[PDB]
């Protein structure tokens, strides 16, 4: 009486340790090639900011009205996305971005600054709404007259819950020192900030600068964070953005960019700019930026596990 | 699969088994225990490596609005740098894998061979590529006990010694 | 630990052993070269194992005054990812190790058990589950002389031929 | 004669290539647990900081007057320790931080400043002694009637040395420009540093900012490294906080961050916040920022190593 | 009939998962120790810097005067480089230096500024050629009488090729500010820069700093890269050196630093400052920051690859 | 490597071989293909282990003029990070492929061993260490037709049964 094993007229050629093209019985992939060309969002909170950026959600230009308060578990950049209305910039607005993807959502709350003796309903063609608007969660801090001065002013707030507050001002650049003189009067100005951790010092710089959205002037963005039962000063004299209303981060999120569709049939962890990597694999040549529960990704292109013997045919 | 010149293409009822001819017939029939034993061990190695690692990673760089260039390419030193450790290990993994699959399977068959030649004391004898030369006229029946290991080791010993 | 169906539990004196039933009473008593060469084996995995590596890391976060936010996430990100390396490094290592740690007790099992076999030419002959069936009655003493490989393979040999 | 292998009634179960939860005869640990909740300095020279900051030993508040001139192979940081007495923060502080903490000490020498016709006794109610004092390291210079004017100064110093000097001067920010006028003179003020490698600018902003340690005004510090045979040049006007003394490193050390007591007794190379990690394994799961000789952290919490056979019993 | 195997007198000894010291019959090496000390070129375009540093070539000191339009596979940085002839530094340079150095040469390209009630031939002592000279690729901007004052001008240039362009323009930080009151004239000074994704301010400030080539003044270095069909602005009125020509990158190439010889018999992908790596081994243990496509760097020094058996002799 | 109690340093011709001694006078004469068998496996793994990785990394730091403070101890540790990941990664892969090679080649000899004793069915007998004693003389073709696996399994059967 005979034994032996099986075998197959095709069969599926591997590497191992010693050998480059062994033909074995069976095999199976473990480099994930296939991609989903969506964003998979079954049973997540999505919110898609379009139009809007992510950081503009927490100064409030118009196409970020619909966005002040967002709660979300998966949060999507688009590339059509703005953060500014009025032409202006963020500082360490990267940092800002990663600490908004894993906020799980934006909670704003009034600060409460009154002022006495100025006037604080500044407008610019660009941040349109039904006529000339500005930005929602700011206010344009001007002087009283056309020209005149603006006194030194100083405000505070301290915040009152548990969780660390975003605060956001900005300094106005404007188009000439004439037209800084005319907004707040002649003299140096200076837009003090204080805090337990933070505190800073911030001229502003007029100057006529490029086009972007039409205009020349500019209005730089500048944050920081304060703790529980710490308190925030503002020791200001002109060319201000004062705060309207603070932020407060909700819980945790993950933050994406892509340029597909939203997908509520599918489900995935792993995303990137192309789709959504739904895979048991441990390894994956998608994309090398993928970020979430992804497998890990590597060079090759295909690596055949062997799951069967070796494969030798009469 | 190392003196066994070649495998049975028509063995499409498991990995091993086994093919007589005495003198009732041919026979052809599978082997459940090494075959079940080599898909278990397999079944097993798939199971471990196929595997969703719960550690998240955010986003470090952006798509649409381009980071600093320095940390842009400190970022990107690292990510490579990472890249090409995860590429070696997959390789060596696979690699590694497959030799022991491979030789995983050879053991199992050296194991079946094994059992059945230790199963026949001497009313067989051996020729050369993996069968047994039988002595006595074993019915296909006596053959199906050799199969399912009920075979006895001595009720027909003298009756092949002398031949 | 093979077709060996089981291990004894009463055998606290070494890994592998002999035990007999002839005629001058019971015999159980460990054999020491086997079991010393495992033993030596696995001693050296674990010396080869156990190491300090005498690199040296210093602090590059803070606890007490955190660092600037992008900075601070490009190094979490790295020591996550160097994290994640180490964590799939010690998975395999540790697998791996044990898989040739059995694979290796198997075949020290297979060393001794084929070199007691082939200590006996035709004086004895098998059965099935790792046992020696003797054909002439050895005593107690030439158990031992099986045991200190000191059993003869002629002197009694005729004897257990004709039976 | 019958011969087989050994087995326990109650083994231990492992992970292999092929299963998970094999039990083997004996098996032993490989990721470590237990910590010890103390720093294990035996042998080592320790210079426990306390109240003082690792920064403050260069410029030296009153909490750090017995650590002016330390020496030591392992350094710790303490939660409650400061770096400065008067209000202010250091310029690329992590950095100087990571340097001293692997200096191995610091060695000071006379800088050599000698200043004709200006004020050099400032001090602060915060940087209390007897009265009130100031840095032990620095000298608060001012001008010489009450207000005044500040001559256009310029000091130099070279380092006469074989290793890198540390040199580190101040910026004061006064509470409002009519103190600043008061202290050092009307007129714009620019405190030039200069060296082969380094040299900046460095003008100052006077606004009242917060309270921390009950004032409002602040001092930055700034630092350089001088190599041998490299001059350091101070051209200054005013707001001026002018280094005594500068600093050398000694040799090589290790810095740490904890919260637990130390301990003489016990020995060890990998240290924590927590304590100290004395382990020979390769692998540990206390923390992932351990620093010095350590096990290569894991994020598995037991990973069994087998050093026993197959536990095959009745 | 016996059978067995073969052995050596001599064996090599080699490490394995079970012992350490196994004396087998063959072995190779795989971590690489032997070095070529010298830039093997050979099959590549390779630009010696030498005295001429990396970030000159596009400013254009009087050393790198034939390094302004180069083309390479290879770019060397020597240590006797320099990237300027008078006195000053680049901002961000070392993120400069590294596109520079994967570039594939640079390739200038009039921007077309034309002047009318200035004057545009500055020179100085350092920047020597015939006589008095100054960057090649750039333009001292000054007042026309001496002393006088400058008017407000505004220049742009529009990038209408395919490339990004590298624009570098000058702040000049004079010795004093009587000095800039003499070469720009009196009132306050701005350098305003424009364009879609980068604008700034850039304000000078006139100080005595040190000596390094002889001097005391300054020039900072400051640049940005055009996107096709993008626009960039400069509004200045004083302390400004204009830039000629921009750059244009020509492809790709790698970029080193050594310290030997260039060879054009040997051929590498791998170098570092002590010469070139060429090997077939996958580790190497010369130098751990070593460039190109190089084998991984190793602590250890020597790790045998077994090639033969076990070696047993009588 | 096993049993086999030495090697034989003179076989300079191949790895393995045969030695026998019987009336004709000497014979040791290599065996070509388990030895071309272990040559290519070994081959292989050299082939497969030497490699030129086709990933570019340029620089990220400088050697004439420093970066900063903070972002080079950033690079720093993170090159220290993949220093030690691929150092691990070397000692533990040259020990894996040692390990693996030597029980490769002793794999091989135990496969050249059995299979020339199962070439011999019942015409010569196993001694202890690694030799068959033969009791039929076999001249020097017959040994040289045992080395090309031409000797017959039958025609010198009961000659050397009755002895
Ligand atoms: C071969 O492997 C693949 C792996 O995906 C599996 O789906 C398939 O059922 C296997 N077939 C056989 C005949 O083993
Ligand atoms: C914050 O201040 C409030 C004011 O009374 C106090 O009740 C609360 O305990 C404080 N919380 C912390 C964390 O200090
Ligand atoms: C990093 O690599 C990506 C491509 O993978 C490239 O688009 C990006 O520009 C690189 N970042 C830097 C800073 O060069
Ligand atoms: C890095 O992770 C630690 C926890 O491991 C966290 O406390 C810290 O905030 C993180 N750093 C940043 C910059 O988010
Ligand atoms: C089992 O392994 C542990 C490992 O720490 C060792 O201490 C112990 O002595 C071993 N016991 C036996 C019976 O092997
Ligand atoms: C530093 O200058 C002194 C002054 O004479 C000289 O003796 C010494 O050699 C110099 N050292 C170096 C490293 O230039
Ligand atoms: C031994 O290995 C080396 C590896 O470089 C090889 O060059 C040499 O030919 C080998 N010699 C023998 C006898 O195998
Ligand atoms: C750039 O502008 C020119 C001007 O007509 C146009 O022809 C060209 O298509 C534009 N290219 C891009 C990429 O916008
Ligand atoms: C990085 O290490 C090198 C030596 O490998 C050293 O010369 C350099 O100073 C280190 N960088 C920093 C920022 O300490």
């Amino acid at each position: 009486i005979c034994l032996g094993h099986h075998a197959v007229s095709n069969g599926t050629k591997v590497n191992t340790l010693t050998e480059r093209g062994v033909e074995v019985v069976n095999a199976t992939e473990t480099v994930e090639r296939t991609n989903i060309p969506r964003i998979c969002s079954k049973g997540k909170r999505t919110v898609d900011l379009g139009q809007c950026g992510l950081l503009g959600t927490i100064t409030g230009p118009p196409q970020c009205d619909q966005f002040l308060e967002f709660s979300a578990d998966l949060i999507i950049e688009r590339r059509e996305g703005s953060d500014v209305c009025y032409p202006g910039k963020f500082v360490n607005e990267e940092a800002l971005r990663q600490i908004l993807r894993e906020s799980g959502g934006i909670d704003k709350e009034a600060m409460g600054f009154t002022y006495s003796g100025i006037r604080t309903n500044g407008a610019t063609s660009s941040c349109r709404r039904s006529g000339s608007s500005f930005y929602a969660e700011m206010k344009w801090l001007l002087s009283n007259t056309d020209n005149a001065a603006f006194p030194q002013m100083t405000k505070s707030y301290k915040n009152t819950r548990k969780s660390p507050a975003l605060i956001v001002w900005g300094i106005h650049h404007s188009v000439s020192t004439a037209e800084q003189t005319k907004l707040y009067g002649s003299g140096n100005k200076l837009v003090t900030v204080g805090s337990s951790n933070y505190q800073q010092s911030f001229v502003p710089s007029p100057g006529a600068r490029t086009q972007v959205n039409g205009l020349s002037g500019r209005i730089d963005f500048h944050w920081l964070m304060l703790n529980p039962n710490d308190t925030v000063t503002f020791s200001f004299n002109g060319a201000f953005i004062a705060p309207d209303r603070a932020s407060f981060l909700r819980g945790k999120s993950m933050g994406i960019q892509s340029g597909v569709q939203v997908d509520a049939n599918c489900e995935g962890d792993c995303y990137h700019s192309g789709g959504t990597i739904i895979s048991n694999l441990p390894f994956q040549n998608i994309d090398s930026r993928a970020v979430g529960k992804c497998p890990r990704y590597v060079k090759q292109r295909s690596l055949l596990l062997a799951t069967g013997m070796k494969n030798v045919p009469e | 699969a190392g003196f066994i010149e070649n495998g049975w293409e028509g063995l499409i009822d498991g990995w091993y088994g086994f093919r007589h001819q005495n003198a009732q017939g041919e026979g052809t029939a599978a082997d459940y225990k090494s075959t079940q034993s080599a898909i278990d061990q397999i079944t097993g190695k798939l199971n471990r490596l196929i595997e969703k690692t719960n550690q998240q990673f955010e986003l470090i760089d952006n798509e649409f609005n381009e980071v600093e260039k320095q940390i842009g390419n400190v970022i990107n030193w690292t990510r490579d740098s990472i890249t090409e450790v995860w590429s070696y290990n997959a390789e060596l993994l696979v690699a590694m894998e497959n030799q022991h699959t491979i030789d995983l399977a050879d053991s199992e068959m050296d194991k079946l061979y094994e059992r059945v030649k230790r199963q026949l004391r001497e009313n067989a004898e051996e020729d050369g590529t993996g069968c047994f030369e039988i002595f006595h006229k074993c019915d296909d029946d006596c053959m199906a006990s050799i199969r399912n290991n009920t075979y006895d080791h001595s009720k027909y010993r003298e009756e092949a010694m002398q031949n």
